[PDB]
C-alpha cells in the first residue's frame, strides 16, 4: 500500500496544483487588476480636478 | 467676448448665479441705450423760430444758451469700488492656483511615472505614489465638501 499511496497522491497533487493557481487568480491576480483599475480612476479624477 | 465661458466661470456653488445675471443685464441695457439714442446734440432750428415768434429777441436768446454748456447726470472715476476689488480677487482666487493647482500637477506626474515602472526598486517608487494617491483622495473629498 505504500507504493499505491505514493502514485495516487502524485496524480492528485498534479490536479491540485492547477486548481490552486487558478483559485489564486481571483485573489492574488485580482488584486493587481483591482489596483490598476483604482489607479486609472484616481488618475482621471486627479486630471479632472487639475483641469 | 466670452459667451459660453462666462456662464460656467464660477465654481460648484450656485451663489454666483444672482451676481452673474445682474452684471449681464446691466451691460446689455447700457449698450442698447446708446444705440437707440442719437449720437449728436440737437438741431435747434433758429432760422425758423426767431422770425415766427411773437416776442422780439425771444428765440435768439434761448438758442445761444442751449448751444453752450449745461449740467448732466454724470460722475467721475474717484469711487473705484470695482477697481480696488479686482486686485484682491486675483490675489485670492487666481493667485491660489499658482500653489494649489501647480502642486497637484507635479504630484500626479511623479506618481504616474513611478507606479507604472523592477522589483525592490519599483516597490520603493510605488510607495511614494501610494502616499500621493491617498492624499489626492482626501483632497478630492474636501473639494466637494
Amino acid at each position: 500500500i505504500l507504493l499505491v499511496t505514493f502514485l495516487g497522491f502524485i496524480a492528485l497533487i498534479s490536479k491540485t496544483v492547477a486548481p490552486l493557481y487558478g483559485e489564486m487568480a481571483k485573489n492574488r491576480t485580482d488584486h493587481v487588476v483591482g489596483l490598476l483599475n483604482q489607479a486609472r480612476a484616481d488618475h482621471v479624477n486627479a486630471v479632472k480636478t487639475r483641469i | 467676448l466670452d459667451w459660453t465661458k462666462i456662464v460656467s466661470k464660477l465654481g460648484l456653488s450656485g451663489q454666483t448665479a444672482a451676481a452673474l445675471t445682474s452684471f449681464k443685464k446691466r451691460n446689455d441695457e447700457a449698450k442698447r441705450i446708446l444705440f437707440e439714442l442719437k449720437q449728436q446734440p440737437s438741431n435747434v432750428d433758429f432760422a425758423f423760430y426767431k422770425s415766427t415768434l411773437k416776442n422780439t429777441a425771444i428765440v435768439d436768446k434761448i438758442q445761444s444758451d442751449v448751444s453752450k454748456f449745461t449740467p448732466s447726470k454724470a460722475n467721475l472715476s474717484k469711487q473705484l469700488n470695482l477697481i480696488e476689488s479686482f486686485e484682491a480677487k486675483a490675489l485670492e482666487n487666481a493667485k491660489e492656483t499658482e500653489s494649489v493647482v501647480l502642486a497637484e500637477l507635479t504630484d500626479l506626474e511623479k506618481t504616474l511615472e513611478n507606479i507604472e515602472s523592477x522589483x525592490x526598486x519599483x516597490x520603493x517608487x510605488x510607495x511614494x505614489x501610494x502616499x500621493x494617491x491617498x492624499x489626492x483622495x482626501x483632497x478630492x473629498x474636501x473639494x466637494x465638501x
